[PDB]
């Protein structure tokens, strides 16, 4: 886009096209028709949420103390 | 040992020794102490344990089953025992459940003798290595459940495959176990073992499936079973 005293290039982040797009769309539709796991990148959250899960688990803690709920 | 020969001695239960000694002190009228044990528990264990040694003439080595009440190492029974052990082989009820029947935890089993200048470098190195790799797998195990196996780097999912293998390798069919499993038991040397674990982690036998290492002598047999596969 060139205009009076300014020109900007609005770049695509990946090669676009009706062929490549319908490919990504069909994929998105498919992944929804079949609940299936997929890893998010975060490992810091992974092994931490796991340790947290094991450490929290099987504690009779809420029973040992006398708490209302 | 007086005759000058290197004999072994298997006391079946160090626990029932101290515990039986507790009953004696009890009805004998002595004042109880830690957890009701005899007020002499230390000395009783002291003399039983102290004559078991390597004299100038001969030697008497001992392996004794130390039962742990409530799986509590603070209980006086296994507590006073620890001071005398040169090595400790911890077995695991859960390891056994999963099928491995020389059911020992390699990570917690120790030996006051497992240093390099005592047992050679090769031994101490491959020993620590098995320990190291078994450990790393434990850490990897967490991310493998949460975000699956596909997340491990090629090198990591290689460590896990290689570790998985050595796990089964250090299990083996005992000879006295045939009444149970029916398979033939097998004796393995110290040099076959080291030669096995060192290689299996360096690691030559990557091309064969885990099951080859399940219940076998040296990997020489594992590679054979691997052909039948």
């Amino acid at each position: 886009e060139v205009q009076p005293g300014n020109v900007t290039v609005l770049a695509d982040t990946a090669i676009r096209g009706q062929d490549l797009d319908e490919a990504r769309a069909m994929e998105a539709k498919r992944k929804a028709e079949e609940h299936i796991s997929s890893s998010h990148g975060d490992v810091d959250y992974a092994q931490a949420s796991a340790e947290l899960a094991k450490a929290i688990a099987q504690l009779r803690v809420i029973e040992l103390t006398k708490k209302a709920m | 040992r007086d005759e000058g020969r290197d004999v072994l001695l298997f006391v079946d239960n160090i626990y029932r020794y101290t515990l039986a000694g507790t009953e004696v002190s009890a009805l004998l009228g002595r004042m109880p102490s830690a957890v009701g044990y005899q007020p002499t528990l230390a000395e009783e264990m002291g003399v039983l344990q102290e004559r078991i040694t390597s004299t100038k003439t001969g030697s008497i080595t001992s392996v004794q089953a130390v039962y742990v009440p409530a799986d509590d190492l603070t209980d006086p029974s296994p507590a006073t025992t620890f001071a005398h052990l040169d090595a400790t082989v911890v077995l695991s009820r859960q390891i056994a459940s999963l099928g491995i029947y020389p059911a020992v935890d390699p990570l917690d089993s120790t030996s006051r003798q497992l240093d390099p200048l005592v047992v050679g470098q090769e031994h101490y190195d491959t020993a620590r290595g098995v320990q190291s790799i078994l450990q790393r797998y434990q850490e990897l195990k967490d991310i493998i459940a949460i975000l699956g196996m596909d997340e491990l780097s090629e090198e990591d999912k290689l460590v896990v495959a290689r570790a998985r293998k050595i796990q089964r390798f250090l299990s083996q069919p005992f000879f006295v176990a045939e009444v149970f499993t029916g398979s033939p038991g097998k004796y393995v040397s110290l040099k076959d073992t080291i030669r096995g674990f060192k290689g299996i982690m360096e690691g030559e036998y990557d091309h064969l499936p885990e099951q080859a290492f399940y219940m076998v002598g040296s990997i020489e047999e594992a590679v054979e079973k691997a052909k039948k596969l």
